[PDB]
């Protein structure tokens, strides 16, 4: 029940983005069908990818629920300043018992 | 699609505290319920979960028999209820709506109810 | 799909991913139709 | 990028035939402008069919470039041992990229 | 309406391979010129295109980065030049005129030169 993330990310303003998300054990796929969520300060955590790759209508598609070498990520095509989030992933194992990651800030220079 | 989640306050450690999640704007018995939590300055923690008809429960090991979820289909809500809750456990309780495939995490979020123990 | 996105409940809406370096036939055009006195 | 063929087919002098071809997603229509070739040993691939139903000069008019079911085609109306050959199709995708199916072998009994 | 393909050789895996093909019978710059493979004993295989003016260029992903196609309008012929050619690599390449809609396919053929790679 150990997941890890990439403690931070800068990217420049227009510049592409990989967050990163995984088990210690095994490999992410699309069977831990892994979820993203974005938290502005202030406000609730908000899910931007479901079920490894699906979008949600209020996530800009500036986002990609991508899957890279076992790993599950969110990338940006272009970041800009009202991204500026703390980023966090949620894997599912042997059932409905999921693991956040130690969570991924994401500024923008 | 609204979740509105109360019941957080200020307690004291040892003892234990009920909280509640309202549906609004949708059905409540199509979708799996779950909470998460958030100590301050810290990242999301996964708490509990339970099944669209109320057959099945999942807790994360660190809350296991000390949570407990239980439902009301009739009122469109759920409650959990934390017993033997630590002064460690200072946190911000959140109702999340899960509409995925295995109904284990949440597309919608509420706004958080605050649980602070000392 | 009662209000809920959600799976096998999309949005139904899709943007294009138009970019200067997506290949060619992943570029964006533009479109005119003349659909036919005065 | 994906495209498939029926391995062989066998018909007797004067009898029929139904070649087929298909991408694996979606559905062949005009929009993949087929074409279809014929390869005799020893020789270079010779364009039989173009543009889904357009046929060549020097193709035998035997030989008819329809579509079926969300598939492509090269059907003949009555074979002759001279038609002896490997047949390919090729399909167009979301530019000039197309895609070769496995080969289809067409023999006469 | 003639196409006429060489620079088939026997050639080392990891090298370079440059092959043309001329136009005889008719206007080079108004058609879109193909290439496709071979391996003996298999079936073909798409490899490259170029539009009439040679303003685009388009390949089969696996080719992508290693084949590059330039054209001389002037003397009616175009190149492929193949880098880090590989061993499987061995086929007979194909010169095809396309006068279709899309120029995505050709419809006449040349005769094949044969590279191969060892």
């Amino acid at each position: 029940a150990v997941v890890t993330q990439e403690p931070s990310l800068t990217v420049s303003p227009g510049g592409t983005v990989t967050l990163t998300c995984g088990s210690s054990t095994g490999a992410v796929t699309s069977g831990h069908y892994p979820y993203w969520f974005q938290q502005k300060p202030g406000q609730a955590p908000r899910t931007l990818i479901y079920d490894t790759s699906n979008k949600h209508s209020w996530t800009p598609a500036r986002f990609s629920g991508s899957l890279l070498g076992g790993k599950a990520a969110l990338t940006l095509s272009g970041a800009r300043p009202e991204d500026e989030a703390e980023y966090y992933c949620l894997l599912s194992y042997s059932g409905a018992r999921g693991v956040f990651g130690g969570g991924t800030k994401l500024t923008v220079l | 699609v609204q979740l509105v989640e109360s019941g957080g306050d200020s307690v004291q450690p040892g003892g234990s505290l009920r909280l509640s999640c309202a549906a609004a704007g949708f059905t409540f018995s199509s979708y799996w319920m779950n909470w998460v939590r958030q100590a301050p300055g810290k990242g999301l923690e996964w708490v509990a979960n339970i099944k669209q008809d109320g057959s099945e429960k999942y807790y994360v090991d660190s809350v296991k028999g000390r949570f407990t979820i239980s439902r009301d289909n009739a009122k469109n809500s759920l409650y959990l209820q934390m017993n033997s809750l630590r002064a460690e456990d200072t946190a911000v309780y959140y109702c999340a709506l899960s509409s995925g495939y295995s109904g284990y995490a949440g597309n919608y979020w509420g706004q958080g109810t605050l649980v602070t123990v000392s | 799909c009662n209000g809920v996105e959600g799976f096998n409940c999309y949005f139904p809406l899709q943007s294009y991913g138009f970019q200067p370096t997506n290949g060619v036939g992943y570029q964006p055009y533009r479109v005119v139709v003349l659909s036919f006195a005065t």
